[PDB]
RNA sequence: AAGGUGAUAUGAACCGUUAUAACCGGCGAUUUCCGAAUGGGGAAACCCAGUGUGUUUCGACACACUAUCAUUAACUGAAUCCAUAGGUUAAUGAGGCGAACCGGGGGAACUGAAACAUCUAAGUACCCCGAGGAAAAGAAAUCAACCGAGAUUCCCCCAGUAGCGGCGAGCGAACGGGGAGCAGCCCAGAGCCUGAAUCAGUGUGUGUGUUAGUGGAAGCGUCUGGAAAGGCGCGCGAUACAGGGUGACAGCCCCGUACACAAAAAUGCACAUGCUGUGAGCUCGAUGAGUAGGGCGGGACACGUGGUAUCCUGUCUGAAUAUGGGGGGACCAUCCUCCAAGGCUAAAUACUCCUGACUGACCGAUAGUGAACCAGUACCGUGAGGGAAAGGCGAAAAGAACCCCGGC
RNA sequence: UGCUGGAGGUAUCAGAAGUGCGAAUGCUGACAUAAGUAACGAUAAAGCGGGUGAAAAGCCCGCUCGCCGGAAGACCAAGGGUUCCUGUCCAACGUUAAUCGGGGCAGGGUGAGUCGACCCCUAAGGCGAGGCCGAAAGGCGUAGUCGAUGGGAAACAGGUUAA
RNA sequence: CCUGCUUCCAGGAAAAGCCUCUAAGCAUCAGGUAACAUCAAAUCGUACCCCAAACCGACACAGGUGGUCAGGUAGAGAAUA
């Protein structure tokens, strides 16, 4: 095809979490952790093979690790990737 | 290669429960062991508000050292000591003053 | 009044950064007592 | 589950490699992440399993 | 490099001494000049960084001998 | 404590030529 | 092997018990990105490519390869026709890091002289280059003194002597003797005979060490106590009374110890051979020239130019060649003794980043490593760089259910 | 020897030294003193009512009052790096209290063909195959290759999120 | 508008994108121009402070910090009230 069926290894979780998801589910699009290599075009595939559904266009950013806790040493959290992905129409999951 | 094992009996050597015996409840990654019924203590539980929330005393099993436990005979109802080998395919424990095996 | 630290990370990567460091003898010689003394920031980057 | 397949021909095996990914794999991070999945052991084996997997093929062909 | 590429003479360093005997380091030099020779046996001028001595050299072991050296030993020239 | 900063000047400053 | 899924660290869900749980060892496999970084770039962990491959959804992305230098070969190929330089490809090797010991290129000043130039500190500190398991040195153009010795290296003497020295401060040998370890060989070449000694690289074998392991003796009664290993009594093992642990001090509770054993695999070391590369052997030859020496300038020799031998050479010179030449501390004679101007060479010697085992009239938390502790950390500094504090509940968490004041 | 303490200590005669502290403007830590004294960081200024609360001069809401308005309003770059928003808590941080916070804990939040970087292009300048030079380290520089503070295609009005 | 216009001396970056020109080279091809249709535009930044309690000042420090916007009344005014 163009990615390897492999590779579709790029969806990582739904990131069903705040009104932010699910107020923009009541009008379009899921969101998604989705790998942090993942290409857009890439993660559109996954969406479409998987969950077979139909995706209009996908829009990614990267959410930054909080850092925190300890006293006089330090701890932070990994980055990751966010996905808002919009179906065309006959929207289900 | 242990001479002390899971389901065991064994007469408690030193200690509060000097002369008792017990069946080894389970053994532990330090080397000490747990024999059912033998060394008791009374943990003041704490409730825990989501659920097994109530707490209270409650008597339990408290681990004792390895070395402070012998295998017991049964034969002559006394501590004995453990020693290894055959050469038949396996290993296995015998009794020392009685060369005889288990 | 204006002090004497004035940040800019373009100037301190260009003088201080490691790729500025390893393009000297001695800059070289600065990371490799860095490392035999065990240090957990070899020269301040991104 | 080693010389199990020791002999389970190299076509083949890419089957069970994608059956591990394309099914157990996948769908278990979604129905876990999705806080379902209550046994979680299976995330550790599948993995494991792959791993097994990818080192006959590995070993069979070329190596 | 200052360097007789004949001999393998090269700067050394010495003393200077005033008639109080006062040491001030110093460094003798060797009298280099780069110089066209004439080989014929290869129909060319090759210029060696020569010292005098090093000309010396190669007028009595002959230069062909001479490059037999530095080819030898792996020098460019 | 964190608390451990002292940079400790130089006497501190102001006069003092005590007639030469 | 009967228990396991590293630690803080419970819990969840599991896995295993007579052999595919875990754990230990041998050999494999995987091994993102940066970093010598090597496809180009770059503000390290990022941006971008050329070419090859790759798609019953053969686009764009993914992967592989493409740095430079050296050697060798091949093909190409200017001014210039020949020929070179230049250019492409290819095969090999290099590159970077690393504690000391080692050889080499450079090389201070404080300081000492009760000041300071010579002299000292000192060929030290430091910079640099290079290499090995050791390095270097080494098979007399050496000493001796008319008797003799017989490579190099290290140790003790000789001796703080002889000497050097603003004869100040200081520096400081050798001869000869006692010891450690000892080893000797090639090239400067052609003929015959030819791959014959040997060395390295390598495959195999064997033995021996290594990297997991196995077996391993014998204690009970009672008293005090929260607890016995302690006291007292009576037994027992000892080729095992090294040591650690266990509720207080244990040869006989545990782990060991002495002792006896063990390797599927991989390896260090010896031999034994196979393969590669290499030369052995006899006859007859050959015998290290811009060198020795000298002049000038420095430097090394304990030796500061001194009556100064000897060694090294920046500079200008320049022999003899066995009936010859070097040295014997200016120099000459005689005598004696050695053979420079090519190389190789093991041991006695040096060192410890690191592995194992063992030891101490060494420290015990302001001591001892800076660091007994998640320390080169927190912190300070643009940076180089500097650089802390901080160990102990109990035998066992049995780490205080529940009630009361208080602001759940 | 009493008390405390709760596990080690060692006569004797020999032996060996990190062997004795009040001073060194010694070193480290702990604790005094002045003293409940100075001070609480712009003289733009507060008053009251009502909420909440264990507690309100300081928080929330309201009505007045006052202050900036080429700023003391608004958008960024540089620099910071979660300080943004929402719940929750008030020990420590806040020069007072604190129900409040840029403070603790947890959860959320950064959506681009068109803005910007990457990217093409170069200035200063840097690096630099070969190369010239240099005891070693290295120096300079050609071909190039990098380097924006400058050049280079393209989206506007409105709405919506607690953010 | 204006990178304009007038004037003066101190005489006022570079390169690419863009336009055009052809060489080797290709000549039915490929390319070039236009209309319509369609497909592609990845990756990384985007919160918040930014004359300050969030940056440089050891501090919730009367200091330092470049660019942008700029209403009414009086006023020459970005002064001042
Ligand atoms: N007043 C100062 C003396 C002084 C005078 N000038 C100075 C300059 C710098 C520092 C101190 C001083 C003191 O207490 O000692
Ligand atoms: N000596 C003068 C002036 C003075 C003040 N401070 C000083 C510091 C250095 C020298 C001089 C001064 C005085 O005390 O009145
Ligand atoms: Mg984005
Ligand atoms: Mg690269
Ligand atoms: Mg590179
Ligand atoms: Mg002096
Ligand atoms: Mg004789
Ligand atoms: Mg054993
Ligand atoms: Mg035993
Ligand atoms: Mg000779
Ligand atoms: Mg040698
Ligand atoms: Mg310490
Ligand atoms: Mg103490
Ligand atoms: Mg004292
Ligand atoms: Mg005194
Ligand atoms: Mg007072
Ligand atoms: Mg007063
Ligand atoms: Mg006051
Ligand atoms: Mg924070
Ligand atoms: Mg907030
Ligand atoms: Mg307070
Ligand atoms: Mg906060
Ligand atoms: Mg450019
Ligand atoms: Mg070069
Ligand atoms: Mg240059
Ligand atoms: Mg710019
Ligand atoms: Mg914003
Ligand atoms: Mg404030
Ligand atoms: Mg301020
Ligand atoms: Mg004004």
């Amino acid at each position: 095809m163009i990615r390897e069926e492999r590779l579709l290894k790029v969806l990582r979780a739904p990131h069903v979490s705040e009104k932010a998801s699910t107020a923009m589910e009541k009008s379009n699009t899921i969101v998604l952790k989705v790998a942090k290599d993942a290409t857009k075009a890439e993660i559109k595939a996954a969406v479409q093979k998987l969950f077979e559904v139909e995706v209009e266009v996908v829009n990614t950013l990267v959410v930054k690790g909080k850092v925190k806790r300890h006293g006089q040493r330090i701890g932070r959290r990994s980055d990751w990737k966010k996905a808002y992905v919009t179906l065309k129409e006959g929207q289900n999951l | 290669a242990a001479k002390i094992r899971r389901d065991d009996e064994v007469i408690v050597l030193t200690g509060k429960d000097k002369g008792k015996r017990g069946k080894v409840k389970n053994v532990l990654s330090s080397g000490k062991v747990i024999v059912e019924g033998i060394n008791l203590v009374k943990k003041h539980q704490k409730p825990v508000p989501a659920l097994n929330q109530p707490g209270g005393i409650v008597e339990k099993e408290a681990a004792i050292q390895v070395s402070n436990v012998a295998i017991f005979n049964a034969a002559t109802g006394k501590a004995d000591r453990v020693g290894f080998r055959f050469e038949d395919g396996k290993k296995v424990r015998f009794f020392k003053s009685n060369s005889e095996t288990i | 009044m204006k002090r004497t630290f004035q940040p800019s990370v373009l100037k301190r990567n260009r003088s201080h950064g490691f790729r500025a460091r390893m393009a000297t003898k001695n800059g070289r010689q600065v990371l490799a007592r860095r490392r035999a003394k065990g240090r957990a920031r070899l020269t301040v980057s991104k | 589950m080693k010389a199990k397949e020791l002999r389970e021909k190299s076509v083949e095996e890419l089957n069970t490699e994608l059956l591990n990914l394309l099914r157990e794999q996948f769908n278990l991070r979604m129905q876990a992440a999705s806080g379902q999945l209550q046994q979680s052991h299976l995330l550790k084996q599948v993995r494991r399993d792959v791993a097994r997997v990818k080192t006959l093929l590995n070993e069979k062909a070329g190596a | 490099s200052r360097v007789c590429q004949v001999t393998g003479k090269r700067p050394v360093t010495g003393n200077n001494r005033s008639h109080a005997l006062n040491a001030t380091k110093r460094r003798f030099l060797p009298n280099l000049h780069s110089h066209r020779f004439w080989v014929e046996s290869e129909k060319r001028f090759v210029t060696l960084r020569v010292s005098a001595k090093g000309m010396r050299v190669i007028d009595k072991k002959g230069i062909d001998t001479v490059l037999a050296e530095l080819r030898a030993r792996g020098e460019k020239y | 404590h964190i608390c451990v900063t002292s940079k400790w000047f130089n006497i501190d400053n102001k006069i003092v030529d005590h007639r030469p």
